């Protein structure tokens, strides 16, 4: 009687469902008028048409894989669980919305990968003096912050091709900074020096071997090096289960994509991995820098927490950049890197006192609503990241998933993933847009014209000749209804001259 | 909205050359139109990628073109003490193309200059340099402005003050109306960036071959600054012209510095003497903003106004925020000169990392509505990431939001298609001006043709007999005296170089809301509600009319003789799509509604 679900037609179940949540339908064979089996539950249950055969989907949300919280992070990697539920079922019918829940918790004892990207320009020949120990210091700084640390060391300096490098005489190829009296090595654009390994030892033995070289133009070739540490699992060593920290290290501004064209070069960068079996970006004279846009997907999709450790020239161009790449922090580094040690682990508490939620493959027609609960139960709606958190935090998300109308697919899965993190919730989306009734799927039958339309869902759904109750109005359904039931059998006009053959009635 | 994307021209180069980088219309003496299309990665003589220059006749089927030669070898000149050396190989000869009058513009902004003087020396360095060519009379000239004889030393104790030695000139160039070559060197004054402007008839009197530095006495170049926000800005990495500040005697160029300002962007509107005028700062960081420029009235103000693209512009999609879709900016010129404010438009791609605004190309009046229309190209828009090129309408208030026209890629993946537009040329002689879109990846160049644009004009008359209650109108077949109207028909066709074949089809319409059987009006020639009338309105300025005789039922035939009647007309193209392309855009009221009542 009242409500949207009566008076928007009836059709058939498909239709009905189709409108608004809370509308019913009934496909059992009962009275032909009253509910318009289309109304209300409740109302559709008031009049008894209900044989165990009411039609009502409803929209549930049951998790898969539910394995509770970890608590500390320092044996068995591969059993850590920061994420919970990992897996749930979500059933959507049409228009639908359905919430569920995610708890975050960064565990203490996580291990750590930190590969050290530093900017061997020349400018930067001091910093690589107050390296040669580092991998010791930083061994014992994240000795109380991990039991598993891994590190790693790759240089960059520029596109080793004209403007940025010098080409003449020949003896300025070989060693750049002829003109200054001094030996430097030949320009490079990324050399990956050390695979991320635990034994420090390696990380002070290989940055002693390295050598500064000398480009022309301010602006560095660093997002090149960004990109390849970054797509490069296999090269530089990243660990699945394991922090993936990025000191990006450099005292000047960046190239960014577009800029290539400069020294001729027009292809972008694909996001690939370039490096040979020669541990450099062979790629890098002829292809162009990434953009921010590549970069910050290459940098989400491979969990990789990417740190600036910029001097003051540049700390305020690269904290403008880091509001455009989330996960990213950035460190005022010193004229000779002499406080690169308590920036990483700066950096580090500073990453990981930010929990920041991150959807992937979600459909287009799907549409998420997150209330953000941080430390003691502020329920801060309309976030998805809490801030200001300490490690052994364990923050909450509401998550509202709705979906606009019904797609076709009716199988369609989703990931809800915390930004930098491994461990993620898979969301299988199921929606619910037809009836147990179209299983039956019938065929033209005997009650629609002999076999002139579809009695699916107890209302006879059928071709626009046989329209009508019955499905056999062969003509319009208006003037010639459907079986001139306007005039009561023989004898009877109209109704008596009442009511005339119109919207297929009486 | 008129491209033709069924019928295309493709003109192909050498494999592997970049044919398509850079392209523009030539105009002969004669007036034929031709295409010089730009090949920076052509092999030289010794089988190195010196680049080249096609001049691509008009023909409907194109295919190759003839290349314009030009001067492909290094050359060493002993002058005094010193040796001046030009180093052509990659030298990206065709990275710019531009043609004014008779004369082409082709720019190598990579060949590189050293000028040793005993064990000292200048540096090879990409100082730029410009081919011009007068193909009809085979006068070649060259312009490298930012050419110099000053040692490195000399530098470094002025710390590197005027140093013009990574100009890149020729990066971008356009040439003013008057005939004064812009050329565009990025690098200039050790990349903060540098405007060489020269007339064009100078050029040719003071180039002297063999001699490789000198000095063109009416050239001007930018100034050096000291502002930090300037460095590394790239400033004239596009370069427009156009009118900003009101006498007409004085041009006013548009310079885009896409990394002014530490990446944020900027593009400048400066007179002949590159006082600025008015600078336009970017919206977001690292996109680029600055990187196509255009200047074109589109609102048909009178007043000339600025499009600037930022390809890498990321939008908030309130899904991911950060969208890498590009955007471009369009901001109209006000009454008042120095007026100019916020963008007017922001026109942002859809198609991620597709490069939307990396080339911005006025069409002129496309559809020939009184607007001026551009074209937004995509290299790797499009759902497939092959390449996009969108057209935009000119309107009273600025541009439409929507584009009115997309053309997709005939090229695989890759292919660029899209990276160099030029318009506003009629190089069929049609009527409406047409588009070439270069794809250099696949070294090929795509010519899209403007089809003419038919106005339609519907009139349908009818007769106020819609009460029946005068039956006094009798049917042919049975007298039946009932109220009847006649349904007078008129089409009008109005439009530039419209053909003589259009014939229309108008598809009459009666009581349209109700069902076929129940058509209270039907016709005395076949007592069916509607029919469908092929006019031939091709070749007639007249709108056709026509007059057609219906009839209505009986007083008690109609129950429902409230309802009102609806009367129909619809025209649309003849269905003649199979055998041959639409000839013409039908624009307009395609439809119309001649609703009616009964009231007797
Ligand atoms: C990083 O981004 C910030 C903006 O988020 C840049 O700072 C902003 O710089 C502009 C000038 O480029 C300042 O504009 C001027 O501000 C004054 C005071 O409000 C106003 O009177 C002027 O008309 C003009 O609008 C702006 O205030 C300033 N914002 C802040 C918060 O300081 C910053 O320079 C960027 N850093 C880079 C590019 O390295
Ligand atoms: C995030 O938090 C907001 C605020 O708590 C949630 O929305 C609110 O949810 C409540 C409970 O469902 C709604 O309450 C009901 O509102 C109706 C009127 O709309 C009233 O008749 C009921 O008695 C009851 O009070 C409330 O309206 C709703 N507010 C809005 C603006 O929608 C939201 O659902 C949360 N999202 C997630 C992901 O959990
Ligand atoms: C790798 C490469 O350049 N391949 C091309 C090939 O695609 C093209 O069909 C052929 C025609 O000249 O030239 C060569
Ligand atoms: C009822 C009616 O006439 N609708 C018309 C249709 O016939 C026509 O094909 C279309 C575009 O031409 O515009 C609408
Ligand atoms: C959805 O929100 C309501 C109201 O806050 C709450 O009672 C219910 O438990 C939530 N459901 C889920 C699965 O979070
Ligand atoms: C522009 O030059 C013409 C030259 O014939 C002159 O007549 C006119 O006054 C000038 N307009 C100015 C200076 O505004
Ligand atoms: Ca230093
Ligand atoms: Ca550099
Ligand atoms: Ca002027
Ligand atoms: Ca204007
Ligand atoms: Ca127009
Ligand atoms: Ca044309
Ligand atoms: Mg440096």
């Amino acid at each position: 009687g009242p409500n949207i679900c009566t008076t928007r037609g009836v059709s058939s179940c498909q239709q009905c469902l189709a409108v608004s949540p809370m509308c019913a339908w009934c496909s059992d064979e009962a009275l032909p008028l009253g509910s318009p089996r289309c109304d209300l539950k409740e109302n559709l249950l008031k009049d008894n048409c209900a044989p165990e055969s009411i039609e009502f989907p409803v929209s549930e949300a049951r998790v898969l894989e539910d394995r509770p919280l970890s608590d500390k992070g320092s044996g068995d990697s591969s059993q850590v669980t920061q994420v919970s539920p990992q897996r749930i079922a979500l059933r959507l019918r049409p228009d639908d919305s359905k919430n569920f829940s995610i708890q975050v918790r960064q565990v203490e004892d996580y291990p750590v990968d930190i590969y050290y990207l530093m900017d061997l320009s020349y400018s930067m020949k001091d910093d690589l003096w107050s390296i040669q120990n580092l991998g010791t210091k930083l061994a014992t700084q994240m000795r109380k912050l991990t039991s598993n640390l891994r590190i790693g060391f790759g240089a960059f300096v520029d596109k080793p091709v004209s403007p940025y490098m010098y080409i003449s005489p020949p003896e300025a190829l070989e060693n750049p900074c002829y003109d200054m009296k001094t030996t430097c090595l030949p320009m490079f654009g990324y050399k990956h020096v050390l695979t991320l390994t635990d034994q420090v030892t390696r990380f002070n033995e290989e940055v002693k071997k390295q050598s500064v070289s000398r480009n022309r133009d301010a602006p560095e070739g660093g997002f090149d090096a960004i990109m390849q540490a970054t797509v490069c699992d296999e090269k530089i060593g990243w660990r699945n289960d394991a922090s993936h920290l990025l000191v990006f290290t450099t005292d000047a501004k960046t190239h960014i994509a577009l800029d290539g064209r400069l020294a001729g070069i027009v292809q972008p960068n694909d996001g690939q991995c370039h490096v040979g079996s020669d541990n450099h970006y062979s790629a890098s004279t002829t292809m162009d820098y990434p953009s921010l846009g590549l970069m910050t997907e290459k940098l989400s999709q491979k969990n990789i927490n990417l740190i600036f450790a910029v001097t003051e020239n540049v700390v305020n161009l690269y904290q403008n950049y880091s509001e455009l790449i989330p996960g990213t922090t950035v460190g005022v580094l010193s004229m000779d890197s002499s406080n690169v040690l308590q920036l990483i682990v700066d950096a580090y508490g500073k990453i990981r006192s930010k929990v920041e939620l991150e959807v992937r493959d979600l459909p287009e027609e799907l549409s998420l609503s997150f209330n953000a609960t941080c430390l003691n139960n502020e329920v801060i709606p309309g976030l998805k990241s809490c801030m200001g958190l300490k490690i052994g935090d364990t923050v909450s998300f509401s998550i509202e998933a709705k979906v606009r109308g019904c797609p076709q697919e009716k199988e369609k899965s989703f990931t809800i993933k915390p930004v930098g993190f491994k461990d993620s919730l898979i969301v299988q989306v199921t929606f619910d847009c037809d009836c147990a009734c179209q299983a039956q799927a019938e065929p033209n039958s005997h009650r629609c014209n002999n076999g002139n339309g579809t009695f699916e869902c107890g209302v006879c759904r059928c071709g626009p000749g046989w329209l009508g109750s019955q499905c056999e109005c062969s003509e319009e359904d208006y003037r010639p209804s459907q079986q001139d039931e306007c005039s009561p059998r023989e004898g009877q006009p109209v109704c008596s001259q009442r009511g005339e053959c119109l919207c297929g009635q009486c | 909205l008129n491209l033709d994307p069924v019928q295309l021209t493709f003109y192909a180069g050498p494999n592997g050359s970049q044919f398509g980088f850079s392209l523009d219309f030539h105009k002969d003496s004669h007036g034929r139109v031709a295409i010089v299309v730009g090949a920076p990665r052509t092999l030289g003589p010794s089988q190195e990628e010196t680049g080249g220059v096609f001049l691509c006749p008009w023909r409907a089927e194109g295919g190759q073109c003839p290349s314009l030669l030009f001067d492909l070898r290094d050359e060493t000149r002993n002058v005094g003490s010193q040796t001046l050396q030009t180093f052509k190989a990659r030298q990206g000869l065709g990275a710019s193309v531009v043609s004014w009058s008779d004369v082409i513009v082709a720019c190598a902004p990579w060949q590189h200059w050293n000028v040793l003087e005993k064990t000292e020396e200048a540096e090879k360095t990409p100082v730029g340099s410009c081919f011009l060519a007068q193909p009809e009379s085979g006068r070649r000239a060259e312009y490298s402005p930012c050419r110099g004889n000053t040692l490195s030393r000399i530098y470094v104790e002025n710390d590197f003050s005027w140093d013009k030695r990574y100009c890149e000139a020729g990066f971008s160039s356009v040439v003013t109306q008057a005939g004064e070559l812009v050329l565009g060197a990025p690098g200039g004054y050790y990349f903060l960036g540098l405007l060489a402007q020269a007339p064009v008839a100078d050029i040719f009197s003071s180039y002297r071959p063999g001699i490789l530095l000198w000095h063109v006495s009416s050239q001007s170049l930018s100034f050096d600054s000291s502002n930090p926000e300037y460095f590394d800005g790239y400033w004239g990495y596009s370069v427009a012209v156009g009118e900003f500040d009101g006498d007409l005697n004085t041009t006013e160029y548009v310079v885009g510095a896409p990394t002014w300002s530490w990446t944020l962007g900027a593009v400048e509107i400066l007179d002949s003497y590159y006082q600025r005028l008015h600078r336009l700062r970017g919206e977001q960081m690292a996109s680029y903003f600055g990187h196509s420029v255009a200047v074109t009235d589109v609102n048909g103000d009178g007043r000339h106004d600025l499009l600037v693209g930022a390809p890498l512009y990321m939008e908030s999609r309130a899904d991911r925020k950060l969208a890498e879709v590009g955007r471009v900016y369009l901001f109209l010129q006000p009454r008042g000169p120095h007026a100019l404010g916020a963008p007017s438009l922001l026109l942002t791609g859809t198609q991620l990392y597709g490069r939307f605004g990396s080339a911005i190309a006025p069409l002129g009046d496309l559809d020939r509505d009184g607007y001026n229309d551009i074209a937004v190209a995509a290299p790797y828009g499009g759902p497939s990431g092959r390449g996009q090129v969108l057209v935009f309408l000119g309107q009273s208030e600025g541009l439409r939001s929507r584009p009115s026209q997309v053309l997709d890629s005939p090229f695989p993946t890759g292919s660029a298609f899209g990276f160099s537009l030029r318009g506003a040329v009629d190089i069929d002689d049609n009527g409406y001006p047409d588009l070439i879109v270069g794809a250099y990846g696949a070294n090929q160049v795509a010519v899209y043709r403007a089809q003419p644009v038919v106005k339609a004009s519907v009139q349908l008359l009818v007769q106020d007999s819609l009460n029946p209650a005068v039956k006094s109108c009798v049917l042919p077949q049975t007298k039946t005296p009932v109220s009847c109207f006649n349904i007078q028909m008129c089409v009008g066709a109005t439009g530039h170089n419209i053909p003589q074949k259009l014939s229309l089809n108008a598809e009459l319409q009666l009581d349209r809301q109700k069902p076929r059987q129940g058509r209270r009006v039907l016709l005395l020639g076949s007592q069916q509600a509607g029919t469908t009338l092929n006019l031939d309105l091709g070749g007639k300025h007249s709108p056709i009319c026509h007059t057609t005789m219906a009839f209505l039922r009986d007083e008690a035939d109609f129950r429902d003789k409230l309802s009102p009647i609806v009367l129909s007309l619809n025209v649309s193209l003849p269905p003649t799509e199979a055998g041959m392309a639409p000839a013409v855009v039908l624009h307009g009221d395609t439809h119309v509604q001649e609703q009616t009542r009964i009231v007797l």
